[PDB]
């Protein structure tokens, strides 16, 4: 394998280009361009030997680009638009939705399909006058008009069943039936012909005009709605997504109501994260040290049991804690009342709720830190402890003078990451406390255990304006710039 | 882009989806059109995401309140059931499926809370909330209680709060007035004051949640609880000789539980709207069709008059329907999300003594309206 | 403090690395362990330190049993063979580590760290990490760290091996100065014969786990108990030629050299249990061989290797019928080359003689400086 | 003294295990209680095997006398979880290790920037990530269907991007290994690949286990992404499958708890098997110093 | 291959550990580097092998400029000072690693691993891992790994430092035979004067990053270019004592010794840049001082130290008006006590003389063994 390299490089660079031009069809241009630069970067890297180092980095970087960075950019991109449940469709889809709207412009007749040899007859029945109408023999195929004739008689053919009506529904839907009094009628259901017509008709410049009221609407691309007409004060549903410059970013700074609890929520989130990280690292590290201690005879068993809080999905565990921590019922306070004669108010009192939250998070988080430390401890050579014994060290002195300092360095980036994660630990608070108890006076409501993300999620997705994705994205980007700045300084 | 000449249906996994699939086989036999039923996780959130691009199922089944959202977003077709078809279902269920005054789904089933009681501890349940304090006192002499229900969630405490005049958003005639909110009126205070008094006199506890209340009733520790049709099979397995009846009156007026109406919507992007109409109107919404679904997993009270009259021979289902009719239809507007949180907090505040009933309901009024 | 081993044994499974060891090291005694690379010196030092378990036997320190005692509570310190420095700490911090643990008197730490860093010539390297140091600097950091602590018992494992000959002299002297001031037991492993000869009160020659011999420096030099010790103490090593016992007298053995002339000489060694016709090994140091012209017994042969050390010349001679070359040392630069004919004198009184099992017949000639 | 510390340690570990196991025992209790109840006694008053029977593939003979076959293929869901978590874990190890090696041992421009960036960009709260991913996999499916929507390939492919922390973790460990081992390797004629594979990885095996463990766990417990891409019931992972037990007004707690306990089984096993690579002293005897 | 360094400089920031180094190691030359612990011997090796960067200057191997060549492509092998054994592989696997990377026959690997292992006396240790070896065995593993690879350029960094004397001698020889068989370039760093003197075609003496002198072994011993080299080559080191120039000839310098008696001695040493009245340093080696009875110029004083090495006795004497003691060596065991008065002879032919700047007044006495 020497000339095999360039043929393998050539064969892969053939699938690439093939896949790119094939994407250029239909019209996936973002996808064809992005797929091209990525492949070219890779083919370049494995082609020339002065890019050797990048061969190790590119596969991992590529994956990170696709599934971390791309979602990151989209979220940022959507921040500059009104994308929400109110304005969720593209302009095209919204217009399309409006053009499928109909209104009943006349009579409604139950219909029947009847064979006349190898041809067909259509019958219509007017329930409100007791009159019936029957067409001459016709063949299915394309847009045709049928003059109907009032009749007192029956068709000679046996009424066609639903299976036959269905098979022929397309051709049937292209028939325009004309009553003796000159009224157009068309298929509206599998059972009926009626005067159903479009509600709106598209002009050409882009003006939608309502056929029923005669009101005219044009696309207003500032707010993302068809609005009446020079702008009238009526807006059609559904709205459509549109760019909104800095609007979502300002609203966070504009609105004094949402800003009141901010600082107090911010301090709690920081403190919640700091303490979580400290306790999980401390508990996990100490346990990792113990469970590798040569003299501990059950360590193999202890080891496994200690990580089980992480083996079970946290969802059910959190809800169970919620039960265990119940103030009046629930087995923790039943234990505390029988032993120490006290029942902590774990949901009603702020500080106690926060203590509960940190207790549960530590239970959730220590196994992660333990498993990391289990591996990292293996990097410390055993003879450092031979030297430390010859220097007069005990186990506590070994821990603080050797073990801890040799672990803090590799732990630092992991702890910083854990701080960011816990900064936005939305789910824990929602399930356990729902952010309570209530901070009294908060115009937009906040509680004492709310993280920033919880409060923010409530404003964006609850709060009564539907789901404001644009606003959520904008906030997410702001809190990123904050925790990105808090992580870079730390 | 949705596939032409077929019907994909989405329904939640706690409904009789195997039943609905058999209804689907009959439709296929009669039409040639295959019907596929799916019950994905979080279908209520997945639907608006796939529907907005023009894909998704042809028909979606969910509680009606969410359909106001989908309709506003432009994801639901306007349905065209004629006069005759509408007369086959209870008029008030049609009220649950309007958006801007137009029908946007077919009502299937009706859900509300009822009073559930232990026949052995309490052969005749109370007609009034005012009867309860005295009843708890003669039950406490035998080491039991009268009533334990979920006080943490306003869904469960609203029936009593709403009875004397409390309401979420005033319903005019197909238009919820978004700034006419009735959480701090006299009716709400009286209801919530009576609830807090039950706690004060230790007839109930402020942090009784769903699980504790359900466990207390299923083990025979309490004569009564308040809960929905979903709770019945736990009680069947407990073998507690239980009845389900109309909720107690407060100050002569009925408890007003929130009403949930399982409804079938048609996807605005479907190329098969007519097929969906025929399936929904002439196959599902018949005695035969609903029976097939009910047989798989019970629907509770149904909106189809003819089949409800057969189901209501079970006094538990009759009770559900009675409470539903005296109840408040769940509003299908976005502003309800503020209502839920604000009210949940206000009840918590009052039950725990963090605030008075007046202040707690005042502040909850203020948070919803502006 | 005193150190004592009784019937002390070590085994890695079924492989005896230390076989029944008896040593009685007195308080204030400088003892040196020597032996072939792989004989068990470090194993011994570590078993004393507590860094290695003892299969069987009894170890005592300061008249207290230590077998099951943690190394940290034994009152010892060690200069590790491989240094085992703390990589995260500087030279200063490495050196001060044991003192901080025990009782951090800041003035006393700085003072003693500066003083020890001075003699070790490490004073300009105090803020370096081990990685930013030379091999011999690291070694000295390991020395400094033990010396700063001043334990009741010093253990040193090949502690000067990577220092220049000149610096090495200065460290020999300082380890000697420190021993006489503190008067503490020091146990010191080395392959350097000068260090062993000059530092030791007592030298322990180890061989594949066993104690071959224990004694004063000159005792081991003049009067080795066996062929192994004879060939180990002294470098270049003692020469060895096979001989046969011809006749025996009451207090001196006569033997025959194997070379073609078949010359017979009387060796002043113990006769007790030595038979006629037994194959002995006769031993003579390269330093003890004489110029030919002087002595009586002459061995002649061909020169194979000449090594010019400047101060002296070392000359390897292949003698007929002998198979191992005879190494001879002579003072100053000697102009001699490969191929030349060279003869030397074999002084009877300095010839050692070893039995078939390898044990030495006690030499009866009195050498000076062995009181 | 060493006897005193050891007994106290045993005492405090047992007490600590008792505490941290208590919530999990309550889950097990939920899974053996008749009906579906989140609260009750540690030993349920009314024991039932039905939740486990259905989970294990057994039909259940209920009160009225009719047979209830298992609604869902729980064991198949479990296998799907093992597959997805196992393949993705291997992929993550393989991708982050190679990355780590470059960062730890090679010079290239914007290396410090890239590592800062990797750390920082993974901290972004992409609240709209699911919307982005759906769109990517929907298009991808038209071209490589083996890794599009409703495929395990897709779910796996999506998890392969979560490596930034693992790259930092493995890098850090590599930097504890004295470089003279790889230097000597190089002088023996070894390419950087050979030094990497034959010298460094063998001595880095503890942290490789850590990364496999952490990645397996992550994948077994993952809901949002798998739930978003997987459509067919028979392809569901267990974490996705057990969401069927959760409804707006009530949870089939018993069935959910049994599923949660089953999900801990593959994790426990992988953790046990991973211990053979978690060893001290791997570098002992290599480098004097 | 030839190795040449042209103005090689190495700086760790502001610290400079190699200054304008110019060396020229020819094809097949055995070159020994000696110098104080910390002077830069390893740094030179590491820069040649490509493990450390060159600050400025040019390195050539086999005529190719190698400054930026990767280590694997230099044709270099090294016995690391710190051994750098693969701790996860056995001795055999350590020794055969390089041959496996090249697609060598298994039989070819086993043949020449067994060969190298036998001479190094590691044959019974092939299965062991480095952790289960002694310090000196590990070192020999590191030696054998480079021996098997047979690179074009051998670097050995203090490769015998942890071996017993008897074995050191045996390894010295094998390395010497290898160089004679292969004829390839070997660069060997050592602190051991005997290795240096017996192995080297040419010795490089370093001193704080400069090359102090380069020459054949006997050239450096007899004719050190300055005081530093003179004090470094040969151990125990040369004695030094201040003297005053009284008179000069073109081919000799007359000096006055510092004793009260002002004895004057003519030395056969150049008088270039040597002024009457200037203060000089007179060097005389311990081996070169003579007994008092056979001597003209006498130095007498008080005995301070006596080291009994068996083969010889080294005697340190304090002599009035000289701060440093005089170290004297004498063959055999000599009974002397501290405080005793001792006289020795100072032979003028073997006196070195150094100017105020430390530079040697070249000796003009001809010493047998140098061209
Ligand atoms: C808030 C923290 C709460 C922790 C909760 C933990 C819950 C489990 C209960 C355990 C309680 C600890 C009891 C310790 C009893 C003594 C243990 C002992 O004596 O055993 C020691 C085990 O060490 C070891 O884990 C080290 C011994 C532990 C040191 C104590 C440190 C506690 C303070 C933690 C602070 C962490 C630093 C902050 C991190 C950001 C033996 O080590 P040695 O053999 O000497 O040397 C190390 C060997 O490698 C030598 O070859
Ligand atoms: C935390 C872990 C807990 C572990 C869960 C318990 C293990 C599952 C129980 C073992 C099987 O226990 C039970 O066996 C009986 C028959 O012996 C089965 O009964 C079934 O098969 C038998 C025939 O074999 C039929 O006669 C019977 O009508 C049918 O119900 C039942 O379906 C099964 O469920
Ligand atoms: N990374 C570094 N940074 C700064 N200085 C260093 C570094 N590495 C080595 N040194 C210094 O550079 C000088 C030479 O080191 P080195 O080449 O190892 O000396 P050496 O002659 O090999 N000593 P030895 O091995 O003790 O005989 C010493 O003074 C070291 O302290
Ligand atoms: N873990 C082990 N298993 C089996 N044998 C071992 C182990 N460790 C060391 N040995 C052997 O035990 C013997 C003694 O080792 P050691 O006590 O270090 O010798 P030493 O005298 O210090 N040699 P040196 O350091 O080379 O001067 C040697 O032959 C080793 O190879
Ligand atoms: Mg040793
Ligand atoms: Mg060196």
């Amino acid at each position: 394998s020497d000339a095999l390299k360039w043929s393998v490089l050539g064969l892969l660079g053939l699938l690439v280009g093939y896949l790119v031009v094939l994407m250029y069809a239909q019209g996936e241009y973002l996808f064809a361009i992005t797929t091209l630069i990525l492949s070219s970067a890779g083919l370049y890297i494995f082609a020339n030997r002065k890019a050797y180092a990048w061969r190790y980095v590119y596969p991992g970087m590529a994956g990170m680009g696709l599934f971390v960075l791309f979602p990151l950019v989209c979220t940022i991109a959507i921040a500059f638009t009104n994308y929400s449940s109110t304005n969720q469709l593209t302009f095209e889809r919204a217009q399309e939705v409006l053009l499928d709207r109909s209104w009943q412009a006349g009579k409604t007749y139950n219909f029947g399909l009847y064979p006349a040899g190898d041809e067909w007859q259509l019958a219509l029945s007017d329930g409100e006058t007791g009159k019936n109408y029957l067409s001459d023999a016709f063949k299915f195929g394309g847009e045709q008009k049928l003059q109907l004739k009032e009749t007192t008689a029956q068709p000679e053919g046996e009424r066609a069943n639903l299976r036959v009506i269905t098979q022929n529904r397309q051709a049937l839907s292209d028939i325009t039936a004309i009553l003796p009094d000159g009224n157009k009628v068309m298929m509206s259901s599998l059972r009926q012909f009626s005067g159903t017509q479009p509600l709106y008709t598209l002009d050409g410049d882009g003006t939608l005009t309502n056929n029923q009221s005669g009101v005219k609407y044009r696309p207003n691309n500032q707010i993302g709605f068809y609005q009446s007409i020079n702008w009238g004060d009526e807006k059609l549903s559904p709205g459509y997504t549109v760019t909104t410059g800095w609007k979502n970013f300002t609203r966070v700074f504009t609105d004094e109501g949402i800003q009141k609890p901010f600082l107090a929520i911010f301090v709690w989130t920081v403190v919640f994260s700091l303490i979580t990280v400290f306790l999980t690292v401390a508990v996990g590290m100490v346990l990792a040290c113990l469970v590798q201690w040569e003299a501990l005879r059950g360590k193999a068993v202890y080891r496994v049991l200690l990580i089980l809080p992480y083996a079970v999905p946290s969802f059910i565990s959190i809800l169970i804690f919620k039960g265990l921590f119940n103030q009046s019922f629930g087995e923790i306070n039943m234990m505390l009342s029988a032993l120490f004669g006290v029942k902590p108010a774990w949901f009603s009192d702020p500080t106690t709720a926060r203590t509960m939250l940190i207790i549960v998070n530590t239970w959730l988080g220590y196994p992660y830190m333990m498993i990391l430390c289990m591996g990292l401890l293996k990097a410390i050579p055993d003879d450092l402890y031979e030297a430390s014994a010859m220097d007069g060290a005990g186990p506590f002195q070994n821990f603080f003078k050797i073990t801890l300092p040799l672990l803090i360095k590799p732990l630092t980036p992991l702890m910083i990451a854990s701080f960011a994660f816990n900064f936005n630990n939305f789910v824990l608070i929602q399930l356990l406390t729902n952010g309570g108890p209530d901070r009294l006076g908060t115009t937009t409501p906040a509680g004492y255990t709310d993280l920033l993300v919880n409060y923010t999620y409530r404003i964006a997705f609850e709060g009564g304006g539907g789901q404001d994705f644009g606003l959520a994205a904008a906030i997410a980007t702001l809190i990123f710039l904050l925790v990105g700045a808090l992580a870079i300084v730390n | 882009k949705i596939e032409e000449g077929k019907l994909v249906i989405w329904i939640n996994g706690d409904k009789g989806y195997n039943g609905l699939a058999e209804v689907g086989k009959k439709f296929e036999k009669d039409t040639g059109i295959k019907v596929t039923v799916e019950h994905p996780d979080k279908l209520e959130e997945k639907f608006p995401q796939v529907a907005a691009t023009g894909d998704g199922p042809d028909i979606i089944f969910w509680a009606h309140d969410r359909f106001g959202g989908y309709a506003q977003s432009g994801l639901l077709a306007e349905i065209t059931p004629d006069k005759a078809f509408q007369d086959k279902l209870y008029p008030f269920t049609w009220d649950a499926v309007r958006y801007n005054g137009k029908l946007i789904a077919y009502p299937i089933a009706v859900e509300a809370l009822s009073l559930i009681y232990n026949k052995d501890l309490l052969p005749n349940p109370p007609k009034t909330w005012e009867e309860i304090p005295a009843l708890d006192k003669e039950l406490k002499a035998k080491g039991k209680s009268a009533l334990m229900f979920n006080l943490q969630e306003p869904y469960f405490t609203w029936p009593l709060i709403a009875a004397d005049g409390g309401y979420a958003f005033k319903y005019e005639n197909g238009k919820y007035d978004i700034k006419d909110v009735g959480v701090d009126n006299a009716g709400a205070k009286a209801g919530l004051t009576f609830l807090v008094d039950l706690i004060k006199n230790k007839h109930m506890n402020a942090d009784t949640d769903y699980s504790i209340a359900e466990a207390a009733f299923n083990k025979g520790e309490t004569a009564m609880t308040i809960n929905g049709p979903w709770a019945w099979s736990n009680i069947d397995t407990s073998k507690v000789n239980y009845g389900v009846t109309v909720l107690p009156t407060f100050k002569g007026q009925p408890s007003k539980p929130f009403v949930g109406v399982l409804s079938a919507g048609i996807n605005a992007a479907s190329p098969n709207k007519e097929l969906a109409k025929e399936f929904l109107e002439n196959y599902l919404l018949t005695d035969e069709g609903l029976e097939a679904v009910n047989k798989d997993k019970p629907l509770g009270a149904v909106a189809l008059k003819s089949y409800e009259e057969e189901l209501a021979k079970d006094p538990r289902i009759a009770a559900t329907m009675e409470n539903a009719q005296k109840g408040e239809i769940m509003p299908n507007i976005p502003q309800m999300s503020a209502f839920w949180y604000a009210v949940r907090t206000a009840v918590i505040n009052a039950a725990s003594g963090r605030q008075t009933v007046d202040e707690a309901l005042k502040d909850a009024q203020t948070r919803i309206t502006k | 403090a005193s150190v004592q081993l009784q019937n002390v044994t070590k085994a890695w499974g079924e492989v005896v690395v230390s076989k029944d060891i008896n040593l009685d090291i007195h308080e204030g005694e400088f003892v040196v362990f020597v032996g072939p690379s792989g004989c068990g010196k470090s194993t011994l030092l570590r078993m004393i330190a507590g860094l290695e378990t003892i299969t069987s036997g009894d170890l005592f320190i300061g008249e207290k049993r230590m077998n099951d005692t943690p190394p940290a509570e034994r009152g010892v310190g060690m200069v590790f063979q491989s240094y085992a420095l703390y990589p995260h700490l500087s030279v200063a911090e490495n050196m001060s580590f044991g003192l901080k643990l025990a009782g951090a008197k800041k003035e006393v730490i700085n003072q003693r760290v500066n003083q020890v860093a001075e003699v070790l010539q490490l004073a300009h390297l105090l803020d370096r990490k081990p990685k930013a140091l030379s091999g011999g600097q690291r070694q000295r950091v390991a020395i400094g760290r033990t010396l700063v602590a001043e334990p009741s018992v010093f253990l040193l494992d090949e502690p000067l091996s990577n220092l220049d000959a000149a610096l090495r002299v200065q460290m020999r002297i300082e380890i000697s100065r420190l021993h006489k001031r503190l008067g503490r037991t020091m146990i010191y492993v080395t392959h350097d014969q000068v260090e062993a000869m000059t530092l030791a009160d007592k030298i322990v020659v180890l061989d594949a786990g066993r104690v071959a011999q224990v004694g004063k420096p000159l005792e081991l030099y003049h009067y080795p108990a066996d062929r192994f010790v004879a060939g180990f103490i002294g470098s270049p090593k003692m020469n060895f030629l096979p001989v046969k016992v011809t006749a025996t007298a009451i207090d001196q053995v006569q033997v025959e050299l194997p070379m073609p002339n078949r010359q017979q000489v009387w060796l002043p060694v113990e006769s007790r249990d030595v038979q006629v016709g037994a194959n002995m090994s006769l031993g003579i140091r390269p330093e003890h061989l004489l110029p030919s012209d002087i002595a009586d017994v002459i061995l002649e042969g061909e020169v194979q290797v000449v090594e010019q050390l400047g101060n002296e010349t070392q000359i390897h001679i292949q003698i007929p019928s002998i198979r191992q070359n005879l190494v001879y040392r002579q003072n100053d630069v000697v102009l001699v080359e490969e191929g030349a004919t060279f003869a030397i004198g074999l002084p009877p009184e300095r010839c050692h003689l070893f039995r078939e099992d390898g044990t030495a017949c006690r030499r009866l000639h009195k050498e000076p400086g062995v009181a | 003294s060493q006897k005193a510390r050891l007994f106290i340690t045993h005492l405090l570990l047992l007490l600590f295990i008792a505490a941290i196991m208590f919530p999990l025992l309550m889950v097990v209790a939920i899974s053996l209680r008749q009906g579906n109840f989140a609260t009750g006694s540690l030993i349920p008053e009314q024991i039932s095997w039905d939740h486990w029977k259905l989970a294990l593939g057994f039909s259940v003979e209920q009160a009225d006398g009719r047979i209830t076959p298992p609604p869902f293929p729980v064991l198949l869901w479990l296998w799907n979880s093992v597959k997805v978590a196992g393949i993705s874990a291997i992929g993550i190890v393989a991708l982050s290790t190679t990355c780590a090696y470059a960062f730890a041992r090679m010079r290239f421009p914007g290396k410090a920037t890239l590592l800062k960036g990797m750390l920082i960009f993974q901290m972004f709260p992409a609240v709209l990530s699911l919307v982005a991913l759906y769109a990517l996999f929907d298009r991808l499916g038209e071209y490589i269907p083996f890794i599009g929507l409703n495929t395990h390939g897709g779910v796996i492919f999506a998890y392969l991007g979560g490596i930034a922390l693992h790259v930092w973790t493995i890098k850090g460990y590599f930097e504890t290994i004295d470089s003279s081992l790889e230097e000597a390797a190089a002088l023996d004629g070894a390419t950087p690949w050979q030094a990497f594979r034959l010298v460094l990885l063998p001595l880095s095996v503890p942290i490789l286990a850590v990364v496999f463990i952490l990645s397996f766990i992550a994948a077994i417990t993952e809901v949002p992404v798998a739930s978003l891409l997987l459509r067919d019931v028979n392809s569901y992972t267990l974490a996705v499958g057990m969401q069927q037990y959760l409804n707006p007004q009530n949870y089939l707690w018993g069935d959910f708890a049994a599923a949660a306990v089953m999900s801990a089984l593959p994790i426990t096993i992988v953790f046990l098997l991973a211990q053979r690579w978690l060893v001290n002293g791997l570098t002992a005897g290599g480098v004097k110093g």
